[PDB]
Parts: structure tokens; sequence; C-alpha cells
């Protein structure tokens, strides 16, 4: 597609020669003319040649660049310069090959979003695996990092105090279901957040309406392979902890009724309830 | 501390409503639908989706049907029981109208037919509707304070108001067909029963609309078209 317009070119001159004769001296200007043409058409193929593999290798690192938004964004303004040079020596349907590329690029964005829930969703449920479970026996060196990358959830801590005969939480299971959603949003946020890349980014003050979706990947979401059941087990997960955590706050809270192992862990969530434990002692 | 839960705009994600809503939590529950007045002519299309979606995820709940005419009692004693689950309609933006006065040239009679219908709609879905403008801070006093009264069952006392063209505020119960009767009146070209899609267009916004593939010829497709023009000569 981007050499479409220079190849047209020739067969216009071709389509020229097509009536030239011998016998007319317009063969020698036209022979002049064809080589010209011709000597343009191999150097901007060989330039983008040179330009294109770049471009394939560097969507191609986006399958296998660590899980970071920073390693991530560096790749796409590789990409994105790449791009602008294409924009630069005004080569032909650029919008359609980027809007292949953009459409490939946000494919690749797609599983290893997919990848990322998962990896957070095993590090929310306690079954991310440690890397002293990786095995040793694989001679192999794995410098791939992991798809999904390395999620650290900061463990979560809740208040369980009592007040005047009044057992309260501190931090709500509530404002526990806000935290954890809330971590969550950071990890789709290593790609969802992505600048999106743009064809005619070089144009300057181009009048193009441009909407979130269009400036960053934000529909990369909709790009699983695996379709939404990773995004569904990725709350599926929030929901039982918060669930379990529920259950565990109310067995406390049924002790209020006495009136009318210190902390205990549920994932990334921890519940410490020693000066509580004290007084429902005493109470009873 | 009342849960909050807001879906995302795409149905890719609908299923997340299991999670939103549950068999014991469903009475608790009080629904709120958004009604966007930058775009009027999405309105009623979008609340129709968005309220089907809602059947089918209570199709999916599997509750048992005593409990839910159980609920239905309960909604309709608070329908009739209504002086001067539950589903509430709050409209956004509504200070978009001005724009709409401009842009659109709408007037008085477009207003009144939007309401009119969304009331309709109301009255279909027994709802309370409710004009709001976060950029004008328009009713979020109310709108709060009408919340807070139907969850926790707090007092509330404003009444209601369907005269101001954005600020229409009409809480459960209050709206009918005799009372929806009174914007038909102002009509002068639209009848009550004309469409929606016809009154109020959508807008053919002007996208850039994308130019024809254009593809170098192929070596094999352009000499055979040199073929057929060297051949007839």
């Amino acid at each position: 597609l981007l050499v479409a317009g220079l190849k047209k070119e020739v067969q216009a001159l071709i389509a020229e020669g097509i009536a030239l004769v011998w016998e007319s001296y317009k063969l020698d200007p036209y022979v002049q003319r064809l080589a010209e043409t011709v000597f343009n058409f191999q150097e901007k193929v060989d330039d983008l040649l040179i330009i294109e593999e770049k471009i394939d290798l560097e969507v191609r690192s986006l399958e296998t660049c660590m899980y970071d938004h920073k390693t991530f964004s560096e790749i796409l303004n590789r990409v994105q310069k790449a791009v602008d040079d294409l924009n630069l020596h005004s080569y032909s349907n650029l919008p359609i090959w980027v809007n292949k590329l953009d459409m490939e690029i946000e494919r690749i964005l797609g599983v290893r979003l997919q990848a990322g829930l998962r990896a957070w969703t095993q590090v929310l449920l306690g079954q991310a695996e440690d890397k002293a479970e990786v095995d040793m026996d694989t001679d192999a060196p794995q410098v791939s990092h992991k798809p999904g990358g390395e999620p650290k959830i900061k463990n979560v801590v809740h208040e369980l105090r009592i007040t005047n005969q009044v057992i309260y939480l501190n931090p709500p299971i509530e404002e526990c279901r806000y935290k954890l959603y809330q971590e969550m949003f950071a990890w789709k946020m290593v790609v969802l957040s992505l600048p999106r890349i743009q064809s005619q980014r070089y144009q300057v003050g181009v009048h193009y309406e441009l909407t979130e979706e269009e400036k960053f990947y934000r529909n990369a979401l909709t790009r699983m392979p695996d379709g939404p059941v990773a995004l569904e087990e990725s709350y599926s997960a929030v929901m039982g902890i918060v669930s379990e955590v529920e259950q565990y706050v109310k067995v406390w809270l049924q002790y209020q009724c006495l009136w009318d192992e210190t902390k205990k862990e549920f994932g990334p969530v921890v519940i410490d309830y020693g000066k509580v434990q004290s007084k429902v002692n005493l109470k009873y | 501390r009342c849960n909050v839960w807001i879906l995302d705009g795409d149905l890719y994600h609908k299923g997340l409503l299991k999670f939103a809503v549950s068999a014991e939590s469903l009475p608790e529950t009080l629904v709120i639908f958004v009604a966007d007045m930058s775009r009027p002519w999405t309105v009623m299309e979008s609340l129709q989706k968005w309220a089907s979606v809602l059947r089918e995820h209570i199709d999916k709940m599997k509750i048992p049907p005593e409990k839910m005419r159980e609920l239905e009692r309960k909604f309709v004693k608070d329908f009739q029981d209504y002086m001067e689950i539950p589903v509430l309609v709050v409209c956004t933006k509504c200070d978009a109208v001005s724009v709409l006065e401009k842009e659109h040239d709408y007037r008085d009679e477009h207003l009144d037919f939007i309401q009119s219908h969304l009331r309709r709609f109301c009255l279909q879905y027994g709802a309370a509707l409710i004009y709001t403008s976060v950029k004008e801070e328009k009713n979020l006093d109310l709108l709060y304070k009408y919340i807070v009264h139907k969850t926790y069952g707090f007092h509330f006392t404003t009444p209601a108001l369907v005269v101001e063209k954005d600020a229409v505020f009409i809480p459960a119960g209050w709206d009918n067909e005799k009372k929806i009767a009174i914007l038909h009146e102002n009509f002068t070209t639209v009848k009550p029963e004309d469409a929606y899609e016809d009154f109020i267009v959508k807008p053919p916004v002007r996208k850039l609309v994308h130019d024809k593939e254009l593809a170098a010829e192929d070596e094999q497709v352009f000499l055979m078209k040199q073929q057929s023009l060297l051949a007839k000569q």
C-alpha cells in the first residue's frame, strides 16, 4: 500500500512508452524519464524495507517486553517515530497501513493485558507462584519476563476497634472493596493508558477530533483473546476475599452483643484485632 | 455507607452485573439510570438498552416467583402510597440544552417532546425523574436527598417541578398520562404519537470519511490490461 502511489507512476510511464516507437526521437527523453522514475521507485522501496522491518521488530518486542508502562511506552515511542518518518516522506495509503498496524498493536496489548490480569488475579488469591518454585532443571535462561508481569498488590490492612462498647471497622469492607479495585485499576492502566499511534501526529494542529479512545489504547480490554473471562476472573477474586473478610468481620461484630493470634490475612487483605481481642477477653 | 456500582458502557462488560447485585442484596439495591442530555437523540434508545439488560440480568438471577411477587407488591405499594426494585432516572449535562437552542435550533416544543417521552417511559417502568447539571451544580443536593430517602427510608419534602425545561424533577408516583398531557398542549407541529427518530434527528457527524484504498495494479493485471489494449489495435 505504501508504494502503491510510486508503483503506479512507473506503470504510467510504462503506459506512455507502450505508445512510443523507435522512429520517434521521443524514445531518448523517455529513456531519461523512465530511468529517473524507476530509480526513485527502487530507493523509496529500499527505505521502507528498512523502516518496516524496524517496525516489525518493535511490534514483536511488545509480546516479550517487560510488563511495565515505561517499557511499553518506550516501545510505542519508537514505532511512532518510524511512522512519523513514513509521514515525513509522503508515502501513500499511510492511514490504512497505520490503521492495520494500530490494530496489530492493540491485539498484542490485548494478550499482555490478559496476562497482566491473570498474574494479578493469582497475586490477589495467593496463587502467584514465587520464583523459588520456578524449576531449576530448565537450563534455558528465563530472561523473557512473565507476560503478566509481577504485580505487587501492597498489603491491605483494616482496623477493628471498639469505641464505647461499639465495634466498628476503620477501613470498611466497602473501602477495602474500594482499595482492592483501585489497586487493580492501576494494573489495567499499565496497558490502557499507553499512547495510541497516530499516522498524522507529525501534523500539528490538524483539525481532527481526538477522544481518549483515539488518544490511548482504551479499547484493549475488548481485544482480549479469552474474552472478558480474565476480567471476570479478576473481579471474582476480589469479591471472595472481600466476602471472607465480610464473614470474618461478622463473627467479631457478633460479640457486640456481649455489651448489648492478633491479626488475620486474606491474601493482600490484613485484619488487625489484637486491640479488640483484649477488651473482648475482659468483657467475657 | 452505600455500595456504589457504575458499569462500563460497553456491553462487553455486561457480565460484571452479577458482581454488583445478588439475590440477597437485590432489595437493598437502588438502580440509577443516566440519561445523556448532551446527546439527547440516543437518550431513549440507550435507556431501553440498559433497562433491557437489567431485565435479562434479573431473568438470569432465578428468583422464586413468590419472592418476585412480594417485591412487586412492595414496589407497587410504594407507588400508590406516594403523596406530595426502584428505578431512578437522572438526566446529566442538561445545560447542553443551551447549545441545542443555538447549534440545532431547538425550541420549547422539542424539549416538551423529549421530556414527555421520558415521563411516559418512566410511567412504563415506574421510575423517578430528576434533572441535573454538575457544570451548573443543579439539583445535586435534591438528588442526594432523594437517594438517601429511597435507600435508607429518610424523610423527603421537596415538591415535584415539571415547569422548568432543564430542571424537571418528578418523584415516583407523581407522573400520569393525564398529568403528562399538559406538555402535549404546547406542541404545534408534532403530535404525542409522532416518532422520536423523525422529530429529533441523529446528526450525521462529519468524521474524516476515509478515502478508497488505492493500490498499485499488479504486474499481471496491468499487463493483461496492456494486452487488451495492444490486441484491439
